[PDB]
RNA sequence: GGCCCGGAUAGCUCAGUCGGUAGAGCAUCAGACUUUUAAUCUGAGGGUCCAGGGUUCAAGUCCCUGUUCGGGCGCCA
RNA sequence: GGCCCGGAUAGCUCAGUCGGUAGAGCAUCAGACUUUUAAUCUGAGGGUCCAGGGUUCAAGUCCCUGUUCGGGCGCCA
């Protein structure tokens, strides 16, 4: 609803996104500046900031004669009518910055010469330096898988958003399904399907190693009625399972984890006993192939599996030795393209289009097997 | 069945989804005494189907068979009959996740078309949220009435006979969320906005054509909206084949030898239409 | 300059282009119908005509209520007030078509509550199928190149136009080279590196089987002039050139054609062994990596060479491979994407976003080896 | 050098490439007595370049080493001195082949901007070509001139410093082909038209946004040109790399192997402009 | 009796239950070859999707009818 | 004396002559483990590119200066 302490939350600049959990008295850095978080509360997500003492202040939502062509436009480099040396004097005097700007035009014996777009674009490119405005948002899977994207690729394996988009579809990600996920991505998609699970069912998340990562799963800001569907279970027990062949005062805290983390272990594999799982969803750095091989005996007749890899090569063996099991239908290899847009008047085009570095995916549904 | 929960077994009133082979499928409403012919044979409902779980295989007629399949929306997608022209899974996963669509949301849209998008929109926000969607074309509204209580999912959705552009969406400041898929998005910019919570939400709309995107961009900023961002996603989808480029014939008497490939279906990918996002704050 | 008879030419209607030769009372198909061609000449290149009784007429170059929405439309399939019947009659009888047209607009009831944009497609739909209309143009890498990839894109390895003209570029083709080509796209890339070098230069071709394909390369309709410079040389005696050892009234004819083409052979394997060559281009159905690590061998230091793939995995092992070979810099492998674009008014969109199946491109330039 | 036939020995008043490892490099005009510093040391003309062929390992200083590469457009295109934005070899291959420009071709371009297309249009006209070129911009104008004389290819190009939307092209009914690079091409239509042969010729338009090209279009169409396509080529580039993905511990004490990929070298491809072609003929 | 389902592009004729329809064969032509009213092998040329109407947004993975080829059900819709 | 060339993103510090800069290391933290003012192994968190100005089309693979790290040339520009 509106902010408030505690609360994990997301920072936006311009499309640069941060996450940070709100703090009473807490230094957080973003984009070369320091900020303390307690000035923004009792205000709505969407609201704005500036920097000023290393605190934030509330600012407002909101707040001509030009040439042709630049055929006499010269590039002498002594334009700007003040100095790199009077330049610091106006910060180190701290003024506002919209000044700075207007100081800079004023000084710029170039700019009344300029295009009406020239100027705009001149003016656009001081204000992202010296209008530092920044918006606080709340965590959600677009705002947090756009972040992971564009801040720790690498930690998802370079899953774009459009991508993690599709899985969430293709998979049929709804509220009381009943969904074993293999994630490698810090916990972000794991917390892209808790989101639209909003509680109801239950997710079996298989980790490698001493447990799961789920720190992007944290930034979302779930309600722990979210955790009592939550289960885990370590992905180097699995073979045994298939086969059922499957078993000074902290030290005490260790054996409370310990076995209640063995309770929480032991639910979970009569969950995946059980076989009969509303779908797979697998994100990782290892080979996928095994994954599924081994992972789609948990799923169910007539459900949804969707398999992420950074390559494609890896998929098309997937692909081929799901063809040679069989217990599946309607194998699906894509991949997703996105282009973004500027939309301006007389100025319409696109910007990029993002390819081949967001991702592949092999998706397709469950089957009965032939006996 | 259901739309909104999965089922073990199928039963009467079920849409089911065959798959015939390759990619191809054909949807199916289960009715007793009913039959269904495929390329692979004949489906008496009343004995082939009724009471068999789904993701079995369906022997036929002449030793034929079939694959059926539990419904979901992206299978509904790929098999509804079509009013109009539909958005398909790939736009809708980008518009779900854009709009931040979950169990809960409360969601408006027009116009509702042939439903493909509804369907979707429903999966995502049940059980507890609701779709108030919108169509002018009085046949197009009820059959997707018809539809939507054919699929038992009218718990979640009430569809308007109404203009958008003039009447709005039927309710004020309740949404979370608005999705637009109209020739004329820039009209109903402002009931979206009406629509909308006035703690806030988001706004989508879907448009072939750069100058329906540029008018509508316009009058989301003219409105207050902010946060506008213009998409297009294009899918790829690659056939998986063996191939094996013969060596040439040099005179001589290991660097030739047999490869996986994934090649595109097509040799060109379409262009469905731009998706426009926005958000909708305080101030 | 304006037609004329034995011209090789273009025929287009839409986007459908077909080439033929023309002749004097000769039969030749387009698109369900049949012309004859002896009527279209004196005519400039970009000519338009219309069929009639067989033959071709000159036509000129060049030759309103609505509603704003389809709400109350319905699809009664009782719109066209004339019959599937009726409608052969106007042909039958042999009427223009712009008529047949009008008609069937005068004959819809739904067409005035139409929108503009809705008319204007219902027109242009009626019009690109009762208002045949065929342009003659000349021919060029352009237009052959097009139209051999929505014709025949098999026999040219599925090389899409944009990518030939990336091949035509990287390689610097040019007047004054001395060229190796090895190509089993039909004669087309030899054909558009002919343009491009206008008779200055020569061009070695290594063909398969008992002779080069040349069939595209006739449609350009070159001048003799453009044949002196021209060589081939058969694949199968190139190892043996790269180590020195290499050697009733028609039947004198086939004595006469084996012992000059045995003499344009030994020519063409003299400025092979000078291994001087300016530049290689290589598209073929075989796999390149031997063919670049043998033909490499033929060319001069500082020079460009680019290899066409359909498939970009033997692009990579070729990449490899010329990269413990040596003798190679700048190594790139490319790919490009083209999306083509509607542009009218209100109604501006991409149409199409060519990818994958334009093919793959690996170029570099030759350098010293190391001694 | 030449820009327009290749030689086998480096001279003076050549423009030479240097590459320089990876794929960067740098170009230089060979002068005697004159030193060229880079990361892997010097080199002095005189005795390191002068006399020497192109494709040769040139030893610089401390042990150090660079090839020399002959000159091409292409090359010269990616270490020319930039002055303006400029048209880099996969859009510059897309004009020239859709232009049909080749030797003996006459050409109009404006604006000339740094040259780049300049040259390429050079090396495909010649011998027998000629490319009249215009820039509204004195200095730009005159550091193009003084480039084709450097680069000896002054015979094949006229530089005129004019406003090409006001005074044209300098030229009238000569050219087979005419390319637009400017901010305004639908006031500069006419004049393409007048400097294209009466026989007919061709003609292309680069325009970064498309507002530019829907007045470009309805120019071209008000004038009497055909054959109107608007096309965008975008270039994917590819890191040849080997990856392993390690396999997943799943307990169990081939289907894991490595393999060679091409991967994009940015995850985004960027725009450039769209390109407008259309024809000339008479009626 | 009818109903249901699937096809139709090259001169002709075909094309897979893996999400297998720009892939082929026949025939024709050329080269090579020997066996010559000619055979054989290799290769090449040949492609824009049956016709008509309706309709979707200003993007068809839409619909109806006609012709024709095929599969299935049974006197029921 | 100067000139030329190349670098600067994570708290700190690095990164290849194949067209090798979202790739890492250090440190920190967690888990496991034993040797516990703690070690060891494994893993995790941490990224938007030094500062300022100019300029290209309404797309920078553009330029100048400052700070600082490094390579090279020689008293020449
Ligand atoms: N002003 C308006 N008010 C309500 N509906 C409108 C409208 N303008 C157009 N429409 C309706 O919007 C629909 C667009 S087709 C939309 C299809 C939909 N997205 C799907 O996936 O199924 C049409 O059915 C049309 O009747
Ligand atoms: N009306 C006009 N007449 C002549 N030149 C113009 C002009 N309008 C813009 N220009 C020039 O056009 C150039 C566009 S930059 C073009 C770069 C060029 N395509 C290249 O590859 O190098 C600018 O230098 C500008 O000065
Ligand atoms: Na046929
Ligand atoms: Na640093």
């Amino acid at each position: 609803h509106r902010i408030r302490d505690g609360d994990f939350v997301v920072l936006k600049r311009e499309d640069v996104f941060k996450a940070v959990q709100v703090q009473r008295r807490k230094k957080v850095t973003f984009e070369k500046q320091w900020f303390y978080l307690d000035n923004v509360i009792g205000h709505s997500y969407g609201t704005a900031f500036e920097v000023t003492s290393g605190g934030s202040l509330q600012p407002k939502k909101k707040r001509k004669e030009a040439g042709t062509d630049n055929r006499n436009i010269v590039d002498d480099g002594k334009s700007q009518k003040l100095t790199q040396d009077d330049i610091k004097a106006l910060k180190d005097k701290g003024i506002k910055g919209e000044e700075i700007v207007q100081q800079l035009i004023e000084n710029s014996t170039t700019f009344r010469d300029k295009t009406e777009f020239a100027q705009d674009k001149y003016i656009k490119k001081k204000k992202k330096k010296y209008e530092a405005i920044i918006t606080v948002v709340k965590p959600s899977t677009r705002i947090l898988s756009i972040m992971y994207y564009a801040r720790e690729p690498g930690k998802i394996n370079h899953m774009r958003y459009d991508t993690l988009a599709q899985m969430l579809t293709l998979g049929n990600i709804r509220a009381g399904n009943k969904m074993i996920v293999m994630e490698t991505c810090a916990g972000l998609v794991l917390g892209a399907m808790m989101e639209r699970m909003g509680g109801f069912g239950s997710i079996i998340q298989l980790y490698p190693g001493g447990g799961p990562v789920r720190a992007a799963t944290a930034c979302f800001g779930f309600p722990k009625s979210f955790l009592s569907g939550l289960y885990e279970f370590p992905l180097n027990k699995v073979d045994s399972l298939l086969h059922g062949t499957f078993s000074k005062d902290y030290i005490q805290e260790k054996q409370r984890r310990q076995e209640e983390q063995r309770k929480r272990h032991l639910e979970a594999a009569a969950l995946l006993s059980e076989r009969n799982a509303d779908g797979l969803i697998v994100a990782s750095r290892f080979h996928p192939t095994p994954l599924l091989l081994s992972l789609l005996d948990f799923v169910a007749p007539s459900r949804p599996f969707v398999v992420y890899c950074q390559y494609k090569e890896p998929l098309l063996e997937c692909y081929t030795k799901l063809r040679e099991r069989g217990g599946v239908i309607n194998l699906r290899l894509s991949e997703t393209w996105l282009r973004n847009y500027q939309v301006l008047p007389d100025r319409s085009h696109p910007k990029l289009l993002m390819s081949g570095g967001g991702g592949y995916l092999l998706s397709g549904f469950t089957v009965a097997m032939d006996n | 069945m259901s739309f909104v929960a999965y089922e073990e077994l199928i039963k009467e009133g079920d849409t089911a989804i065959l798959s015939l082979g390759h990619g191809a499928m054909v949807a199916v409403r289960v009715q007793r005494g009913a039959q269904t012919q495929t390329r692979h044979g004949v489906l008496r409902h009343s004995v082939d189907l009724i009471g068999r779980p789904f993701g079995s295989k369906v022997t036929c007629g002449r030793g034929g068979w079939v694959y059926v399949l539990h419904p979901t929306p992206e299978l509904w997608t790929l098999n509804l009959p079509h009013r109009t022209q539909i958005l398909y899974s790939t736009d809708i996963a980008l518009i779900t996740m854009m709009l931040e669509l979950r169990p809960g949301s409360v969601v408006c849209e027009s116009g509702t078309g042939s439903g493909s998008v509804s369907h979707a929109i429903i999966r995502t926000i049940a059980p507890t949220g609701h779709l108030h969607t919108v169509e002018f074309h009085q046949q197009r509204a009820e059959k997707a009435r018809e539809e939507f209580q054919e699929h038992r999912v009218g718990r979640w959705v009430t569809v308007r006979t109404q203009d958008v552009c003039r009447s709005g969406f039927g309710v004020s400041h309740v949404a979370d969320a608005v999705f637009l898929d109209i020739p004329s998005p820039w009209e109903a910019v402002g009931h979206a906005w009406d629509a909308l919570k006035v703690e806030g939400g988001r706004f989508c709309s879907f448009s072939p054509c750069i100058e329906q995107v540029q008018r509508t961009c316009q009058a989301l900023a003219a409105r207050g909206f902010s946060e506008l961002s213009t998409l297009e996603v294009l899918p790829q989808v690659y056939n998986v084949r063996t191939v094996s480029l013969p060596p040439p014939d040099l005179g001589t008497g290991s660097d030739t030898s047999p490869f996986r490939s994934g090649t595109p279906m097509k040799e060109a990918v379409g262009h469905t239409g731009y998706l426009t996002f926005a958000t909708k704050t305080p101030g």
